[PDB]
């Protein structure tokens, strides 16, 4: 991601299918996490979706959103709207010591 | 080791350059010199900022402890909130008159240095005495001194300068060749205040893009 | 092209200077120093202008003209063959020493004498690398004053190399 | 950690779009994704393809396309050397 | 706003502190990305004429920053000049120089291409095969 | 260049490039100073490159002078 | 007035053939000269294939042309004209069609001296103008250079621009280009601001329409089309046009044309986001140009 340096993107030629964010990630552009007038909804590819793990926040990658992302303005003409499938694969050193600090 | 002490000499570099004086002693090393020295030394292209090979970090300047904080551009200083506001060691203003300030009164203007094609920002360098240099070179013209520059010359009004009289045995300065100064090649009755002398012309469009009218957008 | 100032004030500055010398002609660039240690003008400023026609007159009608701070203004504008010789009589004056070398070729500069270890030597300079070996040839191992003198290259290690030749037959060109 | 994540984006972006310069680039590789961009374009266009089909002369259009097309392997110069 | 804006970043991306030099380059993003086509383009010549000297600044936060300006650049400028920096500095001995700048290279092979295809400063000296077709004229 | 001379910093030897006795050797070498020399070394690869730093048809009345340069044809004007 | 590869050569009328009255000797940068165009018989704006245009002077009693200006960056120039004096116009091998001025430093110099004192003689330059001379011989070996004025891109390659002062009898001269593919179109310059104002509001407008229509689109999905809808094709208008190198201060009218087409509800959808003229001014305004300016 834009801030977490760790998360690790997919990268592949995005399908027909569209991504899916938390309510608690709605808002953020995929790529640069800005909330300012998104374009064209997020498109990821098969591998990425099939059962259960389509159903997680493209961006969080735990939580089971309901809404669509989309990409900003500013990315769709910096083009990495057409980049690749954006996803994080790699729950990041940011979530992992949350959870294991916590408990 | 036997590719390091390949190299060819940097001046037998230059003889292949169009424009040798770009080329540098650590041209040498270019692992591929006779493209390295094609490409730099193409037409447009803009050698890379020499800060590199020096560890400062580009900028340790002694000339960066001495920087002005900021100055505001002299059309946003009209806006007055720089009294309203103090910034050195409520402030409720016009619409219309800050909506006018940067579209009414500051649709033309621009910055007056701004930067060429190549100009490229070292670290030693200050652009804001440049500035006052552009400017300079603008407002002042031989034939006319300030009254400061004046007063530090000792030089009552209605007298010629000291390098009039040289000037009278030497000749006009070979620069101006068009220069007028009183008492000589021009009217003494037209000396007036700093103004001893000026440049006499000899010399003596609507651009296809001629607007013929400027109508900036209206808030209200 | 570039003309020395001096006699300056400190507190002449630097668009007084330019408003002072564009009277006299176009100026290309001003250098016009700033002490660091002191923060203060040091004094003295160098003004290129944009050839030595302009300069050069500048340099006629500025000098001693323009009086700032009742300081006056000023302006101003801005490789030989060397023979070392040994073993020299104590008779042998510097002119006596200029006598013996003009016959062999013309001095750039007058001899210097030196003593080494007691030991009476000189550098001579000749304006040619041909007639120092002139001067060589016929006063190598020579006596004079009743003393034998040793004539030959002064070091630089040596003069008198093969590029040496080359570049001072230039010179003399 | 951030740099060892530029090398994998530099091994993905590289595999896409083939040819990126990441430090040590021989003059031969990149010359190589000069040429095959330039030719890319020079056919991929219609426009600038209809152009250089009538400057060049060929008899059809589609010979100048191929032929850039070849032009993009290194072998086709002996190619056209051994007709 | 755009002009009104450059005698700020003036002093903002000369500034020694590597922070401001940082925010404001996130600032010459956003303004080149949506300013770009207006024609303030010599107004964002001068605003990348400061930027170039921090392209060798180190830190992961300031690379990124840079980087993303810099393609934000790209877009304003068009890469014809925004090239011609990065062609001048292209290769380089400096081993350092030379990383440095073909990360802003690989990022604008990654946004244009074709864009970059007329720019190439590629003559029949500077490359053995060159191209035969360039030359055509009719 | 100079005197096979020895530097002991490239500072130094940079600074040496505008100096007034290594003008004095390139200009009396023959090789005008300023700034297209200024990486010269040795005396002998400057020469080459101070080597590589150093038609009009005025139509005579025969109608043959479309091969007569211009001077020429005013040293005929001079004869003529 | 000819051009060589190298060099452009100036032939005179001789008898029983022709004879060379000239010579001028190129720039190291110019390889060769694919079209050049004259100003008055004073001026000259000679092109490249490989790096742009170069303007030169003639120079009577000096019988040479003198280059006074450069051009900023490497364009490959098929064919190019002049507007006026002071500016080009000229197209690309590749599609791109542009327009270039002078720099005012350059035309008050020009304007007040002679073309003599150029290659030799005094012309006083400003500081800046010399230290990009010795800071950077080879973009500025031509002491100036042409500030971007119009960057357009047409995808087809303009054989032949013309400019005439007028459009049957309109007023605004425009400038005609045919390409090579095949086409003609015209760049007609603009009286006026609040032209270009409503211009460049129309064109912003049909610019993101169909990125308006997916959002509309999405808000009443959320309350209870795809993205590319209006514009059939993902490309954006400014990038489209943008290309190669970014469209500078030409509006493009081809865009505010396809407003005509498009129905009322879709219309009056769109012009909403103005506080100006409603949907019928915006038409009038649209069809003007081909009316009035030509
Ligand atoms: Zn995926
Ligand atoms: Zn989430
Ligand atoms: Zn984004
Ligand atoms: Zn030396």
């Amino acid at each position: 991601s834009r801030h977490q340096f760790d998360l690790i993107m997919c990268l592949k030629q995005p399908g027909v299918q569209t991504g899916l964010l938390c309510e608690k990630c709605d808002g953020k552009c995929p790529i640069c996490d800005s909330y300012v007038r998104p374009k064209r909804k997020v498109r990821v590819c098969e591998n990425c979706s099939f059962g259960k793990q389509a159903k997680n926040c493209i961006i969080c990658n735990l939580n089971v959103g309901v809404n669509d992302a989309f990409y900003c303005w500013e990315c769709c003409r910096l083009g990495k709207d057409k980049d690749g499938c954006p996803r994080i694969l790699n729950l990041g050193s940011n979530r992992l010591d949350r959870h294991f600090e916590k408990k | 080791k036997r590719r390091k002490t390949e190299k060819p000499s940097l001046s037998q570099l230059k003889s292949q350059v169009p424009y040798p004086q770009i080329i540098e002693w650590y041209d040498c090393d270019a692992r591929y010199p006779g493209l390295l020295a094609s490409i730099k030394c193409t037409k447009n292209v803009i050698p890379v900022p020499s800060h590199w090979q020096s560890k400062k970090e580009y900028l340790s300047g002694r000339s960066l402890l001495g920087k002005r904080p900021f100055e505001l551009p002299d059309i946003i200083k009209k806006t007055n909130i720089e009294q309203m506001r103090s910034t050195l060691p409520a402030l409720d203003l016009d619409y219309k008159k800050l909506h006018d300030v940067f579209f009414k009164i500051g649709a033309n203007w621009k910055p007056d240095h701004l930067l060429c094609f190549g100009d490229v920002y070292y670290e030693n360098r200050n652009l804001f005495e440049e500035t006052n240099w552009k400017r300079m070179v603008d407002h002042k013209r031989p034939g006319r001194i300030s009254q400061e520059l004046r007063a530090i010359m000792n030089l009552p009004e209605g007298q010629l300068p000291p390098w009039c009289m040289k000037m009278k045995d030497i000749g006009l300065p070979t620069g101006y060749p068009d220069l007028k100064i009183a008492g000589l090649n021009w009217d003494i009755t037209n000396l007036k205040g700093d103004v001893y002398g000026k440049i006499i012309p000899n010399h003596h469009r609507n651009y296809f893009g001629a607007l013929i009218s400027f109508e900036t957008p209206e808030f209200e | 092209n570039t003309v020395y100032v001096g006699n300056i004030d400190p507190r002449i500055t630097k668009e007084q200077l330019y408003e002072l010398f564009i009277q006299i002609n176009p100026v290309l660039r001003i250098k016009y120093p700033k002490d660091k240690v002191l923060q203060a003008y040091q004094g003295y400023a160098f003004i290129e202008f944009y050839n030595q026609g302009d300069a050069q007159y500048a340099i006629k009608i500025m000098n001693n003209t323009v009086r700032l701070y009742d300081r006056l203004i000023k302006v101003r504008q801005v490789p030989i063959a060397k023979l070392f010789i040994k073993n020299l009589a104590d008779s042998i004056d510097s002119d006596q020493l200029v006598k013996i070398f003009n016959k062999f070729g013309k001095l750039i500069r007058e001899p210097e004498i030196f003593y080494l270890s007691k030991l009476k030597c000189a550098y001579v300079y000749f304006e040619d690398f041909e007639k120092a070996d002139l001067a060589i040839k016929s006063l190598n191992n020579q006596l004079v004053a009743n003393n034998r003198i040793t004539v030959d290259y002064a070091f630089k290690n040596g003069k008198g190399n093969a590029k040496y030749g080359d570049d001072v037959d230039r010179l003399l060109n | 950690a951030e740099k060892q994540r530029q090398l994998k984006l530099q091994k993905i972006y590289k595999q896409k779009y083939i040819g990126l310069g990441d430090e040590s680039t021989t003059r031969e590789q990149w010359q190589r994704n000069v040429r095959n961009d330039t030719l890319n374009t020079l056919q991929g266009h219609s426009a600038s393809l209809e152009y250089v089909s009538l400057s060049r002369g060929d008899l059809s259009i589609r010979d100048t396309r191929i032929h850039l097309l070849k032009s993009m392997s290194p072998g086709y110069k002996a190619y056209l050397r051994e007709e | 706003y755009i002009y009104f804006i450059t005698p700020l970043l003036e002093d903002a991306l000369t500034d020694r502190d590597l922070v401001h030099r940082q925010t404001a380059s996130n600032v010459i993003t956003h303004l080149a990305l949506n300013c770009s086509g207006t024609g303030h383009e010599d107004a964002f010549i001068h605003l990348m004429n400061l930027l170039i000297p921090n392209i060798f600044e180190t830190s992961p936060h300031a690379i990124m920053r840079i980087l993303e300006g810099l393609e934000a650049l790209s877009q304003a400028l068009g890469p014809g000049l925004f090239m011609n920096y990065i062609w001048a500095g292209l290769f380089h001995p400096a081993k350092n120089v030379r990383k440095a700048f073909w990360r802003v290279y690989n990022n604008m092979y990654v946004m244009y291409q074709d864009a970059m295809v007329p720019f190439y400063p590629v003559t029949p000296d500077n490359n053995e095969e060159y191209i035969e077709e360039l030359d055509l004229v009719l | 260049i100079c005197s096979n001379k020895v530097y002991n910093g490239r500072r130094t030897f940079e600074r040496h490039f505008n100096e007034e006795r290594h003008i004095y050797h390139l200009r009396c070498l023959g090789i005008e100073p300023s700034s297209v020399f200024k990486g010269i070394t040795k005396i002998k690869e400057a020469q080459e490159l101070w080597k590589n730093m150093q038609e009009l048809e005025l139509e005579e009345e025969d109608e043959e002078g479309n091969v007569m340069s211009k001077k020429v044809y005013d040293e005929l004007k001079k004869q003529g | 007035l000819t051009a060589m590869g190298s060099t452009i050569v100036l032939y005179g009328l001789g008898k029983k053939q022709l004879l060379r009255r000239s010579v001028t000797q190129t720039p190291v940068s110019i390889t060769k000269i694919v079209s050049m165009h004259q100003w008055n018989y004073e001026r000259l704006a000679v092109g490249d294939i490989h790096e742009s245009v170069t303007l030169f002077i003639w120079d009577p009693a000096g019988n040479v042309f003198i280059p006074y200006v450069d051009d900023s960056v490497k364009r490959h120039v098929t064919v190019l004209k002049f507007l006026d004096e002071a500016t080009v116009i000229g197209a690309d091998r590749y599609g791109n069609a542009w327009t270039l001025r002078s720099p005012p430093e350059c035309e008050k110099i020009m304007s007040n001296h002679d073309p003599s004192e150029l290659s030799n003689g005094a012309i006083k330059y400003p500081l800046d103008v010399i230290t990009l001379q010795q800071k950077l011989p080879n973009t500025y070996d031509c002491k100036f250079k042409f500030q971007l004025l119009n960057h357009f891109f047409v995808n087809d390659i303009i054989t032949d621009f013309h400019i005439l002062d007028s459009l049957s009898n309109s007023d605004r001269p425009g400038c005609i280009y045919m390409g090579l593919q095949g086409t003609v179109g015209c760049f007609i310059p603009l009286l006026s601001k609040g032209n270009v104002f409503m211009m460049g509001n129309i064109e912003n407008i049909m610019a993101e329409a169909d990125d308006t229509f997916y959002l509309d689109y999405e808000s009443r999905k959320k309350n209870n089309i795809c993205e590319g809808s209006c514009s059939i094709l993902g490309r954006d208008h400014q990038e489209y046009r943008s290309y190669y190198a970014p469209v500078r201060k030409v509006i493009d009218g081809d865009l505010c044309e396809n407003f005509l087409r498009l129905s009322l509800n879709e219309q009056e959808f769109l012009a909403k986001n103005l506080k100006s003229v409603q949907v019928e001014d915006i038409i009038q305004t649209i069809n003007e140009v081909r009316t009035n300016y030509m």
